[PDB]
RNA sequence: GUGGGAGAGGGUGGUGGAAUUCCCGGAGUAGCGGUGAAAUGCGCAGAUACCGGGAGGAACGCCGAUGGCGAAGGCAGCCACCUGGUCCACCCGUGACGCUGAGGCGCGAAAGCGUGGGGAGCAAACCGGAUUAGAUACCCGGGUAGUCCACGCCCUAAACGAUGCGCGCUAGGUCUCUGGGUCUCCUGGGGGCCGAAGCUAACGCGUUAAGCGCGCCGCCUGGGGAGUACGGCCGCAAGGC
RNA sequence: CUUUCU
């Protein structure tokens, strides 16, 4: 719609779910998808599969908006993360680099109790 | 394993306590703004405290980061 | 802080004789110097409790050595009071 | 009475005259804490680790200098005033720790 | 005393970056979230994911330890100031000035209480969604007190080494923190492990004694009834001794 | 997932 080539592709991975959005060359989000994007609803939006088809889906929807390069910025900790990678690279885009940005606290907030225990 | 250089041995004579050093005090830090652990910047459980504290002034001071990203992977 | 100076301005003033460090006037002398010095710090952290711990110590160990004083020198000790202000 | 470190780093945009501005007044600063000042060096210019100021750059200044104790966090809190400040570090002057020498 | 030393010891002021939340702008669209699987919930008043700006509270990654400091409770971003303890060297000063300690006074984690302030995140109670035979629970979505600050109070604890304090005496080996020295080692203070003799019901302990001794304090005397009742003292109350 | 009693 707009021609914009080159980009960054934000995989957003997770033990719940793995979702990816293509953005233009500074951060504007382009295209996006996710395990719900697609067909999976529920318990398996985060298996690798879904991973799979919605990187998948998150490029073609880019290359049509011109994209063809891109820079991989991984976050999260999840299953289907490494997957979506693999994905991202099988697809049309060409995969200029990858780098895991998962955000940490230097130790902020007490997390849930689901969290917690660990130290 | 950690089977390789020390941050001191690929190195000479340094002020530990010189926090402007930012030369030679990058090469204390990970891939990543992180610290390096005495098992590899060959340091000393004195000398290595040191450090520590000095690189933390280097950080505040805009000199050395908090933390970097991987690349790679 | 104590300055070094501080400190020997103190003990000279003391000593029962040059070169005395240690007697037991010299020590009664720099310890209440220690202590009013803490007095005042305590007077602004009321809340800093180690370093009073601290002070509770100092005291002790000055009575202490005045009980001793009193029990050897009584003038000795009636002196080195009256040019402190202990007991005041 | 006691030796310290100023470090401070200030606005990277600022023409010649904005410059000795701001440095006209660390001086005066300083001379209005009693502060006197040993060797000083000027690095200016220097690539921070991380964006400043949303400025990804700094102008540095050192000033070895050896003032009252009762004063040194005055001369910070005044310091820091100017929007050109950046950064202040005032710190207690310690001999050095050679390592691996 | 003089000269040196290491430390997350304490109090006050300031200050840094990461993250969470909320708000504002941009870009973007159909879900996000959560689970054993789900649902409650949130999203077209545009959420989730992404970039930028701001606000705020609380906590300080790596260093980090198997480490250090404190009498204990405890204490870790960084800077300054104020202040406690402590170790080594020199043998310089006083000249037994010592040890212990009923009572007293002070300190004392968490929760809790009072007045005021604060409130990002988390979360008793509670509001719901699941599971189940039920589920006043564990799981999931919310959520108030509280958690944070100040000042005052409460004083408990698996407040643990389940081991009172001090001093002297009794093989070594090994690892480590911190000081001194004639520094492939000697010596001093601290932390661990293994072990002589010896001790111990055993397990274990073993120069950091639970060994051999002296001094002082505290405490025990079968279980339940019971840390209850009564009385007294303390506390605003809860409740404590 | 939970998953009592004899
Ligand atoms: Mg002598
Ligand atoms: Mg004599
Ligand atoms: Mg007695
Ligand atoms: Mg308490
Ligand atoms: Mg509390
Ligand atoms: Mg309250
Ligand atoms: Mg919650
Ligand atoms: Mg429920
Ligand atoms: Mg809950
Ligand atoms: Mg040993
Ligand atoms: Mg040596
Ligand atoms: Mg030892
Ligand atoms: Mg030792
Ligand atoms: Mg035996
Ligand atoms: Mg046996
Ligand atoms: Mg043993
Ligand atoms: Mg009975
Ligand atoms: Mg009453």
């Amino acid at each position: 719609k707009r021609q914009v080539a080159s980009g960054r592709a934000y995989i957003h991975a997770s033990y719940n779910n793995t979702i990816v959005t293509i953005t233009d060359p500074d951060g504007n989000p382009i295209t996006w998808s996710s395990g719900g994007v697609i067909g999976y609803k529920g318990s398996r939006k985060g298996t690798p599969y879904a991973a799979q088809l919605a990187a998948l889906d998150a490029a073609k929807k880019a290359m049509a908006y011109g994209m063809q390069s891109v820079d991989v910025i991984v976050r999260g900790t999840g299953a289907g993360r490494e997957q979506a990678i693999r994905a991202l690279q099988a697809s049309g885009l060409q995969v200029k680099s990858i780098v895991d940005d998962t955000p940490v606290p230097h130790n902020g907030c007490r997390p849930k109790k689901k969290f917690r225990k660990a130290s | 394993p950690s089977r390789k250089a020390k941050v001191k041995a690929t190195l000479g004579e340094f002020d530990l306590r010189d926090y402007r050093n930012v030369e030679v005090l990058k090469r204390f830090l990970s891939e990543t703004g992180k610290i390096l652990p005495r098992r590899r910047t060959g340091l000393s459980g004195k000398e290595q405290r040191i450090l520590a504290k000095t690189i933390k002034r280097a950080r505040i001071l805009g000199l050395l980061p908090f933390t970097e990203k991987l690349v790679r992977k | 802080p104590i300055t070094k100076e501080e400190k020997q301005k103190v003990i000279q003033e003391f000593a029962r004789f040059p070169g005395d460090t240690g007697s037991t006037e010299v020590q009664v002398a720099l310890l209440t110097l220690r202590i009013n010095r803490l007095s005042e710090h305590l007077k602004v952290h009321k809340k800093d409790h180690h370093s009073h711990r601290g002070l509770l110590m100092m005291v002790g160990q000055r009575r202490r050595l005045l009980r001793y004083l009193q029990r050897e020198d009584p003038e000795r000790y009636r002196a080195l009071i009256e040019k402190l202000g202990i007991r005041g | 009475m006691r030796r310290y470190e100023v470090n401070i780093v200030l606005n990277p945009n600022l023409d010649q005259s904005q410059l000795a501005l701001e440095k006209e007044i660390i001086q005066r600063a300083l001379e209005n804490y009693g502060a006197r000042v040993e060797k000083v060096e000027e690095l200016g210019l220097r690539r921070l680790a991380y964006p400043i100021a949303k400025d990804p750059q700094g102008y540095f200044l050192w000033y070895q200098v050896e003032m009252p104790e009762d004063r040194v966090n005055d001369l910070a809190r005044e310091l820091r005033i100017r929007d050109n400040v950046r950064r202040v570090m005032v710190v207690k002057s310690q001999e050095p720790f050679l390592a691996n020498a």
